[PDB]
RNA sequence: AGGUCUGUGAUGCCCUCAGACGCCCUGGGCCGCACGCGCGCUACACUGGCGGGGCCAGCCGGCGCCCGCGAGGACGCGCGGAGCCCCCGCCGUGGCCGGGACCGCGGGCUGGAACGCCCCCGCGCACCAGGAAUGUCUUGUAGGCGCCCGCCCCCACCGCG
């Protein structure tokens, strides 16, 4: 139903305006048609996805996948801050990965000391690179010889 | 709030509460019906009505200011039709039962109308949330 | 030898409207909603005149059968030939298509 | 006076539609404002067999007609009945670019 | 045969005074305005046809065109349809 | 459920309507072994008779067995509707019943006779064994 | 071919199955089905009884499969 | 000398031209079935079937209320998105709750007109991974899962996406 590029999402008018102005940071993640927008501020360590905490995301098995950067970097920073994510686009898993990308990038922007930002980059990218750099590959078009992009209709010679 | 608790425990706990507290009652036609043309046999539990009721009220609370029609709910309870030596197709659920449920809710003021459809009323929010917090522990 | 509990002797000389609720969906639709068309009505009236007073030929293959058409002989078209049909109660509420075959069984 | 007027312009080619846009923006800065809204592109699609007879490899044509639409409803009360005319005749008369005005 | 009447029983059963649904297709208001005449063309039916070559087969009604697929590739460039992608 | 051990009266194989039934199957799927009874009609019948449905058919005490019979000859009284029956609007008496074993075979035979003497299209086709509905022949359906 | 019962004929439950299982470190519904040649459902019921008693305990659970550990040793 | 004179107010030469091969009406047929084969669809089960619940797309996109088991229907307004998958249970290797062809009662929709298409109860065919032979494929690819448009009064196991 949701479309990702909608203006109602990128600005996150969901939040009320007096509260919309306390959020300093902004961030983006993506994977396939999925897009996630994060509004990071100052708090005491709370995260939300579509008005749902991080412990109760639904595929269940990937909860570790979204909690990864915390147990990597450490909980100190996140405990310092508080976040409110919102995602919209194709697929459960795509949404998972977009969300984790947004987490990581946003916490990267919270620090102002570039040196620490680079150190954290090295610390984190080594474990994985898709936590910072978006995956580029995307669904590809089909052709009229058959019912697939590269597969063809079966041919009968005799 | 309600979304800070998993949907699975809330639904069944609240159904038991509802059935105890005489809020709703299963009519007579429940004794021999499916819940959709897509189905194939009847439900195995004797207390499926109250499960549906709880899922519905939760749906209405989630939306909030928005308004939900009956058929729109019935598109959330769809399934797939099989057994036709033909590619399967998705079909919509039933509407009589949904209609009965919303009517029963509305007769109690838990649910209020509008220009189109219905939406939750403040009393509904009160009770839903208080029950959720009670089961939070 | 009955018809939905209705006795046969009474079945004839009865009006279609009396029995209509005791028929299938097609007949109720065609009659109560789609009414009927003029040429069919003239066919019925011609039948009445002949009864009150020679085999009646026609082309109508989609003409439902009425109770007043019991024991009558009428010749209907297959696309090339005119084919007799003798009516009896259990043939009521049905079309003339079933009782006039347009082809013949295949024997190799 | 004030008539909440709206300007809609439609075209099939993207080069005049953007040229008409600039002229109008130039000529409507005074009679109020005239900022544009760019709509999603309505693309008409037609797939046809490349053969008139149906022989050989099944090969297909893929035509389409993109239609671009822009909407300046910014006049609003800032234009009177005659004031709309002023600019609409001062803008270039490109041969093809449908225009309709409504309050 | 004006002096032809029928029993009343065979009158109410007649089809209700309703306009036969089949309306034909008038591509333009110009091409119409509502012995043998009794049965010249009583079988009213859709007669949608190409507005170029008049054939009743393979007619794109999409977008209110009404052009045959064959009678289309020729005039497509004039109309504005182009082949890209 | 929670029936682990065979009850003292467990009956290893049931006979009813000339058909035999085993006592290891759940009740509502065993009755499907009768001709005239399926899944939908069974759940409805038992329930009206105050019988558990998730029970192994061997623990079916004869007291519950008889009341079940009483509901398959006069089902319409017992609250079951009429769109759930095998035979709605019989051709003669115009009533509605449910026909079990033995009745079905006799009933099916007499219709064909009705079809034959009446001289229909279906009757003539049945007797050379062709497709009755309009499903196409010729292609496929060959040895 | 092979047939297995769905209901235990009285003393059979305890004179073997209970005894046999209690002398196993790990177990599952299907193993016990194939071991003493009874259907799986009875296995479910019995293992319920036993976890209630306390001899066995759950180490992994799921609708498709759960497995137990003998806490009696 | 590949296909198209049966796409056309594109056409040469022939044939038909008032019991017409012109045009219009009524019916039937193009679908008929001892047989050989071409592209597809559904399955042969536990890496599963049934029942209940939770949840996310894109080409793009319309809904409320009340009847009816349902399919559908009467009124009234402009508003709006799924399967696989995940969680809990039942079944327990039995051609069995796998599979859903065939047939017997019944209720509706389109239409001038059902032979057409939908829904309900009962009956419950072949099929245990397929011989000689053979096709397609390298990253968001194969495969699996569903959703839209075209032709269309009704109807998609097809086709473009």
């Amino acid at each position: 139903m949701a479309k990702g590029n909608r203006r109602d999402l990128l600005e996150r008018n969901d939040i009320e305006v007096r509260e919309r102005d306390k959020y300093t940071v902004h961030t983006l993640g993506k994977k396939k048609n999925s897009v996630a927008v994060a509004f990071v501020k100052a708090g005491k360590g709370d995260i939300l996805v579509n008005n749902v905490p991080l412990a109760l995301v639904r595929p269940e098995i990937l909860r570790t996948k979204v909690s990864e950067p915390i147990m990597i970097l450490g909980e100190s920073l996140f405990k310092g801050l508080d976040m409110n994510i919102k995602v919209a686009g194709g697929g459960h898993v795509s949404q998972i990965y977009a969300v984790r990308q947004a987490i990581s990038r946003g916490v990267l922007a919270s620090v102002k000391d570039e040196a620490a930002r680079s150190e954290l980059r090295a610390k984190l990218v080594s474990y994985d690179r898709q936590l910072v750099v978006s995956d580029p590959r995307r669904c590809e078009a089909k052709k009229f010889g058959g019912r697939g992009a590269r597969a063809r209709r079966q041919k009968s010679y005799r | 709030s309600v979304t800070r608790v998993p949907a699975d425990v809330f639904i069944n706990s609240f159904a038991a509460h509802l059935k105890n507290r005489g809020i709703i009652k299963c009519p007579a036609f429940t004794d021999y019906v499916k819940t959709g043309v897509s189905r194939q046999y009847a439900p195995r539990d004797a207390d499926w009505f109250y499960i549906k009721a709880a899922s519905v009220i939760r749906h209405f609370y989630i939306s909030g200011s928005h308004s939900i029609g009956v058929a729109g709910l019935a598109r959330k309870y769809s399934s797939l039709q099989k057994g036709k030596t033909t590619p399967h197709h998705t079909k919509r659920a039933s509407c009589k039962v949904i209609r009965s449920i919303v009517s029963q809710f509305l007769g109690q003021k838990l649910l209020i109308a509008g220009e189109r459809g219905r939406h939750i009323s403040p009393n509904g929010r009160k009770m839903v949330e208080d029950f959720a917090e009670g089961l939070q522990k | 030898p009955n018809f939905r509990g209705v006795e046969v002797e009474k079945l004839a000389t009865m009006k279609i409207t009396d029995i209509l609720p005791k028929l299938n969906a097609r007949c109720r639709r065609r009659i109560g909603k789609h009414g009927l068309s003029m040429k069919h009505l003239r066919f019925v009236n011609k039948l009445r005149l002949r009864r009150a007073a020679k085999i009646v030929r026609t082309h109508l293959r989609d003409m439902i059968i009425f109770p007043e058409m019991i024991g009558m002989t009428v010749s209907v078209y297959n696309g090339r030939q005119f084919i007799p049909v003798e009516i009896k109660p259990p043939m009521v509420g049905r079309a003339l298509r079933e009782y006039s075959m347009s082809y013949k069984i295949v024997s190799h | 006076m004030h008539q909440k007027y709206t300007i809609i312009v439609v075209g099939k080619d993207l080069k005049l539609v953007e040229r008409y846009v600039k002229s109008i923006v130039k000529e409507g800065r005074a009679f109020g404002i005239s900022g544009p809204c760019r709509a999603p592109v309505r693309r008409l699609t037609i797939t046809t067999r490349k053969s008139p007879c149906g022989e050989g490899t099944n090969t297909w044509h893929r035509f389409e007609l993109r239609m671009y639409k822009r909407t300046f409803w910014v006049t609003c009360g800032g234009n009177d009945i005659s004031t709309i005319l002023s600019k609409t005749v001062v803008i270039p008369g490109i041969q093809v670019t449908v225009e309709v005005e409504e309050p | 045969r004006n002096l032809g009447s029928c029993g009343a029983e065979d009158l109410d059963s007649r089809v209700h005074p309703s306009t036969i649904f089949w309306p034909t297709e008038a591509d333009n208001i110009n091409l119409a305005s509502g012995m043998r005449e009794t049965e010249f063309c009583t079988h009213i039916a859709h007669k949608r046809e190409c507005r170029i070559c008049g054939n009743y087969n393979s007619v794109y009604r999409k977008y209110g065109l009404f052009i045959c697929r064959r009678c289309f590739k020729e005039n497509a460039g004039k109309i504005g349809f182009v082949k890209l992608h | 459920m929670t029936t682990i051990v065979q009850p003292n009266d467990y009956r290893d194989l049931l006979r009813m309507f000339n058909t035999n039934i085993q006592g290891k199957v759940v009740l509502e799927c065993a009755l499907v072994g009768i001709k005239g009874i399926g899944r939908r009609f069974a759940n409805v019948a038992l329930k009206k008779a105050n019988i558990d449905v998730h029970k192994r058919a061997g623990e079916l005490t004869a007291a519950e067995e008889d009341a079940l019979m009483k509901v398959l000859e006069d089902p319409l009284s017992h609250g079951i509707p009429a769109w759930m029956l095998n035979r709605n609007n019989d051709f003669e008496s115009g009533k509605d019943m449910h026909i079990l074993v033995n009745t079905i075979a006799s009933t099916h035979r007499a219709d064909l006779e009705r079809l034959r003497k009446t001289r229909c299209e279906r009757g003539v086709r049945h007797h050379h064994n062709l497709k009755v509905r309009g499903q196409h022949t010729k292609s496929t359906g060959r040895r | 071919k092979v047939d297995y019962p769905t209901l235990f004929a009285d003393e059979a439950a305890m004179n073997e199955a209970l005894k046999f299982i209690k002398n196993s470190k790990c177990i599952t519904h299907t193993q016990i089905c194939e071991r003493l040649r009874v259907s799986v459902a009875l296995a479910k019921r019995v293992m319920r009884q036993l976890v209630k008693s306390g001899d066995f305990a759950i180490v992994s659970k799921s609708s498709r499969m759960t497995i137990f550990k003998n806490m009696t040793k």
